[PDB]
């Protein structure tokens, strides 16, 4: 009864598409071309962090504009302050093939992980001084792509193995596990009201899935390629997808459906990582092209070009209040523009 | 952690002494070390300060030419050579450690101490001494300084230390900012200027002397110190 | 949407011919590269052919060089198999997949058992 | 700057020497990647390098040279992602199984692929051919030969440029293939290293030398010629 | 057999999704342009932030 | 007189300019595969060799414009001291590192693997270091021997003392000098011909199928050890002839003029034979100057 599953899955799935056709009253374009354009939004390199080993690979922000904790291919973890240009700890990793790394809102622990596929958790406050092991956890048969921190006891992280699941710092168990995607999860997005979080896998598909349930509440397929980039719009109602292709699709959660389609003909080099403002405006994108692109979220039209790069750029973030945006790339070069 | 000093006891004016400090359950070549000196029925005062690797080393203007220090990182061990010896520095030393980062906490644990008996810039003032307090009520302790302690970065460098009768002074508050280890009863408020230390609850813990320093130069000046009884 | 579908298949009598549709749907069909793979029952994914988004590039296994035909119109979007004097050993699934990357010269994941960018295949036979 | 701004300076200074030293201590050792289909004896070749963990690192000496060889332990068929993770290594080796001949194409497409890849298109990769002893007992059985599976075996010859001429001819013609695949789209930049092995020999540590020796000298020439 | 199983499980799925409420495509615009035009105000990258507040 | 040292100014300044610009864009390429020390050494070399053009135009142009009355701008013999240094200094120091650039290019080709693991960038930097102090050490050795620069015959540079030579402090410096320039001389050839040698035999004996980056580098050896020649040896020759026979000699001052020319301009050729005569740069400046322009 194979052909039977299958042909209720299709119809299923016609029916879907069907009703979200029908709810496509008009285009994100068309409504907002009588608001003002952005404009050329030029932005300068005010801090240039050196002193990395090796590739950039991520980057992130805590809940202050000031700190930054960086990982690099080496196996060293790096926290810079972008005030002072000073480094301030230096964690030296068992397993220099590190892919991912997270900053815990308290400001208290560190993340990584990556082809090892053991997720080590390191405490910064702790009362000798020096670096420990906090929480080295294991489990997964399929390299980490993305880990984040929803509180100072959970931890949420991706495989490679199309599984992920919902760790627990005090226990080190899977407290909530889902039933995955089709393909190899390759970044994760946190909501701000920390209840959903959608997660984008190389199957051209992203998933809504919630904490408490273990399941999912919306799909998309609407990319044509391997999605590499995702992060959530501040509001917590939309989000945006970068491709292999060299497109981005805005997919929205109270819609269900695309929104808005970012692409250009002389670009061809896929998105790497994709993060919002505090307000949701200016949109960067990094390329394999060598150059990072500010677009806008309602006009679509280029708003900005960044070109202190000399290699494939490899992560960017904006800071919770907008201040500056941290990218580093593989040229082991990991730069502020105001 | 543990900070076991050695070295002390009766010497004879003119003479010199080499006072040793172990340091364990921590890095000994990741914090700074500080020398804190005590006369008998008086307050505290900075001696010496050496950082890691021994890459910069500063003295007391009292005490230039006289005392020298140094550490061993391989042993984490710290020396302190003490070379003509008057009457005065009859006095109880305590080695302390203290790192220096963005969210830290600065003298946050203070050792034993060693007692060694022989035969322009900021400084602390206190209004107040002694102040009578019974169980119920709230303290609130004021202080002034000569000096606008609010720099450019907009960090107030203030350290409070509470230190009781047969124990080694307890860190507080290290700059408003809270510290690890003490209940949030204590808080800190006041200008650049004027400082004030107040507490939710008196418990039958905290009586002891209160200090007060600035930590906006080098050279180190610790106050009077206002005592609790009870 | 992504979508795939493969049609034809079926019993063929050894010595006749065969011409298997790809029609891809979803994506831009010129800037990608495709790919026919088979898998015979109780074997892995045995890579076949594969042609480039302009099909210059047109390249074949060594198992049935010189009797099949690969091509591809832009035009409709389909992809076009010719099979002549088919064999008993040409018994499998046939699957019509793409390769990830657009505008590049590899191609990874062909042969892989989680490959969510092929279609269903189609079973061919050949008995009698 | 305050006082404890200062401090913060000395520290970053000292973060600096440490990573500096490690960065010393880093690049005196060389790195390696291996990478082969399940068929292939790669675990005999990681064996006899006595001179849910999915990365296993072999560390060894050679030649007073210190080489950490990394292989997959436990991953899927996905190979598009952590691909590029692996590169910028020193050299790539790709162990084939050249006996069993269906296991052949699938080896010669997944060579191709990491060839022509966008991103390890500055990265030699190392070609051993394994198990030379069973493919000469195959072909010397006559049970089965590459004329079933390759036509173009019949229409190649041995070239003018104790052991059976059979073999050699086999050897040559698989050579002549990896070469012309290899060769295809390469631009001059990274070229391929042939070599034929088996599980019992033990000179293959210094033909990997000789083959890291030649690629950091490539390196420097075109460093010397600011390509 | 495994493969029914998880027909049967991307049946329920599906027939799970399908239930979802979805509203028309005006409406979330103009929530996400209002939301714009009010955070707008505090964006130091959308508007030049004076140097005196870096 | 003075074009013949402006339009050398320039000429230098450009070719440094030049070539500065390119060791920038190599490096800020380069630095992501490899230590990339050659291409800090040769950015060391074209910044220094453009230092010390610009120092000598600017000089020789504050001597021009005075009507060459040294007795006018020079009272305390302070400009003349200065001139000679830098004149040493230009002269000592670009051969220093020209030979220690051939020496990592030699143990580089010969052995790629001492030189990828066991040679470290701050090795590098200290051995430049020290090239630099003792540059620097002999440039001012002469003032610290209680003597200062002697005026030429031309009347236009200030260099040791050729005329009128009675001390034999003057001719252990000449000897000195020369022999540290043969000597750097000598170890650049031969450390050049050491790895065209090992090219050579690398690529005939080795013919599977290539040339694209060895017979550029033994054009561009063969280049630079005969134009480093030919321009170095008369100047050394004549110095240190000039050195051991007094005031016997029997050429005047256009040789030595002759000669230092011939060294402007291996000087400024050098940054042209290092950089800019490669194939890539070539081009490159080639479509730089076609889109431009
Ligand atoms: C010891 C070798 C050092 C090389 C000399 C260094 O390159 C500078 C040489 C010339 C230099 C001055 C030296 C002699 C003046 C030439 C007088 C005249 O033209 O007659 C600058 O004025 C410009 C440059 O062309």
């Amino acid at each position: 009864e194979l052909d039977q599953l299958r042909q209720e899955a299709e119809q299923l799935k016609n029916q879907i598409r069907d009703a979200r056709k029908a709810c496509a009253d008009a285009t994100l374009s068309q409504i907002t071309n009588n608001i003002d354009p952005v404009g050329r939004i030029q932005m300068r390199t005010r801090r240039t962090l050196r002193g990395h080993l090796a590739k950039i690979y991520a980057m992130h922000w805590g809940t202050d504009s000031r700190l930054l904790v960086s990982a690099s291919q080496d196996g060293k973890l790096i926290i810079w302050d972008s005030y002072t240009t000073n480094k301030v700890h230096a964690i030296p990793l068992r397993s220099s093939w590190v892919m991912t790394c997270a900053y815990a809102p308290s400001g208290n622990y560190v993340a990584c992980g990556g082809l090892d596929n053991i997720c080590s958790i390191y405490n910064l406050k702790t009362r000798e001084g020096n670096v420990r092991v906090s929480r080295e956890l294991a489990g997964h048969t399929g390299y980490l792509s993305c880990c984040r921190f929803l509180d100072d006891n959970q931890i949420v992280t991706s495989s490679g193995d199309t599984t992920c699941a919902l760790w627990d710092i005090e226990t080190g168990q899977q407290t909530t596990t889902f039933t995955g995607h089709t393909g190899d999860v390759m970044s994760l997005s946190l909501a701000p009201d920390t209840r959903l979080f959608v997660s984008g896998a190389c199957d051209a598909s992203a998933k809504l899935w919630d904490v408490r349930e273990g399941m999912c509440r919306q799909t998309f397929t609407g990319h044509e390629s391997d999605i590499n980039a995702i992060c959530f719009f501040p509001n917590g109602n939309a989000f945006a997808t970068g491709s292999d292709d060299a497109t981005c699709r805005l997919f929205d959660l109270r819609a269900d459906q695309e929104l808005m389609t970012y692409s250009h003909d002389n670009i061809i080099c896929g998105i790497t990582s994709v993060s919002f403002s505090k307000s949701g405006r200016l949109l960067l994108a990094g390329y394999d092209d060598f150059n990072c692109n500010v677009w806008d979220a309602l006009k679509a039209d280029r708003a900005g070009v960044l070109a202190g790069h000399d290699n494939r750029v490899s992560c960017l973030g904006v800071t919770d209040d907008g201040m500056a945006v941290a990218t580093g790339s593989w040229d082991s070069f990991l730069k502020i523009w105001n | 952690v543990q900070l076991v000093e050695s070295g002390g006891g009766l010497v004879q004016p003119g003479g010199s002494r080499k006072l040793s400090c172990s340091a364990s359950g921590f890095a000994f070549s990741s914090f700074g070390m500080h020398w804190v000196r005590q006369a008998p029925e008086k307050g505290l005062e900075w001696v010496a300060y050496i950082s890691s690797g021994s890459g910069t080393i500063y003295y007391a203007d009292t005490v230039k030419g006289r005392f020298t220090i140094s550490r061993d990182d391989p042993k984490n061990t710290l020396f302190l050579q003490m070379t003509s010896l008057r009457s005065e520095d009859t006095a109880m030393y305590y080695c302390v450690r203290s790192i220096y980062y963005y969210g830290s906490s600065p003298f946050d644990f203070w050792g034993q101490g060693t007692t060694l008996t022989v035969s322009a810039d900021i400084v602390m003032t206190q209004a107040t001494s002694s102040v009578p307090v019974t169980p119920g009520e709230s303290v609130s302790i004021s202080c002034r300084s000569s000096k606008s302690l609010l720099h450019s970065n907009g960090n107030t460098y203030l350290y409070w230390f509470l230190q009781r009768p047969g124990q080694s002074p307890q860190l507080l508050i290290y700059r408003s900012n809270l510290a690890s280890g003490v209940p949030d009863r204590f808080s800190g408020s006041g200008s650049g200027t004027a400082f004030t230390l107040t507490i939710s609850r008196l418990e039958a813990e905290d009586v002891g002397v209160y200090y007060c320093m600035q930590h906006l130069e080098y050279p180190l000046t610790f106050g009077a110190g206002t005592k609790l009884e009870l | 949407q992504v979508q795939l579908q493969e049609s034809g298949g079926g019993l063929v009598q050894p010595g006749g011919s065969l011409r298997l549709s790809c029609a891809a749907s979803g994506f831009t069909f010129s800037n990608y590269k495709m790919n026919w793979v088979r898998q015979a029952p109780g074997k892995g994914l045995e890579w076949v052919s594969d042609i480039s988004q302009s099909g210059a590039s047109i390249s074949y296994t060594g198992s049935v060089k010189g009797r099949f035909t690969i091509s591809r119109d832009n035009a409709k979007n389909t992809l076009y198999l010719q099979m002549n004097s088919l064999k008993p050993e040409d018994t499998a699934v046939y699957y019509c997949a793409r390769c990830p990357a657009p505008f590049t010269r590899d191609c990874f994941d062909v042969t892989s058992t989680t490959y969510a960018y092929r279609g269903q295949g189609t079973q061919v036979t050949v008995s009698s | 700057l305050s006082a404890e701004d200062k401090a913060a300076v000395e520290r970053s200074k000292m973060i600096e020497k440490q990573l500096q030293k490690d960065k010393q201590v880093y690049r005196r050792t060389l790195r390696l990647l291996l990478l082969g289909a399940d068929n292939s004896g790669k675990s005999t070749i990681v064996k006899q390098m006595r001179i849910t963990s999915g990365i296993f690192e072999t560390k060894f000496q050679v030649d007073k040279v210190n080489f950490h060889m990394f292989d997959v332990g436990a991953q899927r068929d996905e190979r598009r992602k952590w691909i590029q993770c692996f590169n910028d290594v020193t050299a790539i080796i790709f162990v084939v199984d050249s006996s069993d001949y269906n296991r052949l194409q699938e080896a010669l497409n997944d060579f191709k692929s990491i060839w022509n890849n966008r991103w390890l298109r500055t990265i030699s990769v190392i070609l051993f051919l394994n198990k030379q002893d069973l493919l000469a007992e195959k072909v010397l059985a006559g049970k089965s030969k590459i004329e079933d599976y390759f036509p173009e075996f019949a229409r190649y010859t041995t070239p003018e440029d104790g052991e059976d001429p059979r073999v050699t001819r086999a050897k040559y013609f698989i050579r002549k293939e990896f070469v012309d695949i290899s060769t295809a789209s390469g631009d001059g930049r990274h070229i391929c290293y042939p070599h034929f092995t088996c599980s019992v020999d033990t000179e293959n540590a210094r033909r990997i030398f000789n083959d890291c020796k030649d690629i950091i000298l490539q390196m420097n020439l075109r460093e010397y010629n600011l390509v | 057999t495994a493969s029914i199983a998880q027909a049967r499980k991307l049946v329920e799925q599906l027939k799970m999704e399908a239930n979802i409420d979805r509203i028309k495509v005006s409406k979330a615009a103009a929530d996400l342009m209002a939301y714009c035009e009010a955070h707008a105000k505090e964006d130091p990258l959308l508007t030049p932030v004076p140097a005196s507040e870096n | 007189s003075v074009f013949f040292s402006v339009i050398f100014m320039t000429v230098g300044i450009l070719s440094n300019s030049l070539a500065i610009a390119i060791l920038m864009k190599a490096y800020q390429r380069f630095r992501q595969k490899s230590k990339a020390s050659f291409l800090l050494l040769a950015s060391g070399l074209v910044i220094t060799d453009f230092f010390g053009h610009l120092i000598n135009g600017a000089i020789a142009v504050f001597v021009y414009a005075s009507d060459k009355e040294w007795i006018r701008f020079d009272q305390s013999n302070v400009l003349c001291s200065i001139f000679g240094i830098c004149m040493v200094f230009s002269g000592l120091c670009p051969l220093l590192l020209g030979s220690v650039m051939a020496i990592e290019r030699c143990i580089g080709v010969t052995k790629p693997i001492f030189h990828s693991t066991k040679i470290t960038s701050k090795h590098v930097k200290m051995m430049l270091s020290g090239v630099c102090l003792f540059a620097v050490f002999i440039a001012l050795l002469p003032i610290l021997g209680h003597r200062d620069y002697k005026i030429q015959a031309s009347r236009t540079w200030c260099f040791y003392n050729t005329e009128d030579i009675k001390d034999w402090e003057d001719r252990f410096y000449l000897l000195l000098f020369s022999f540290l320039g043969l000597l750097a001389l000598g170890v650049s050839l031969l450390c050049n011909a050491i790895t065209g040698i090992t090219l050579l035999r690398v690529k005939f004996k080795s013919q599977q199928h290539g040339r694209s980056h060895h017979l550029e580098m033994v054009i561009q050896l063969l280049a630079i050890m005969c134009v480093s020649c030919i321009c170095w040896s008369p100047f050394l020759v004549t110095m240190a002839n000039i050195g051991i026979n007094g005031n016997h000699s029997l050429e005047t001052c256009e040789t030595t003029l002759f000669a230092l020319r011939m060294a402007t301009w291996n000087q400024i050729l050098d940054p042209w034979v290092y950089i800019l005569l490669r194939k890539a740069v070539l081009k490159n400046l080639y479509k730089l100057a076609s889109q431009c322009c």
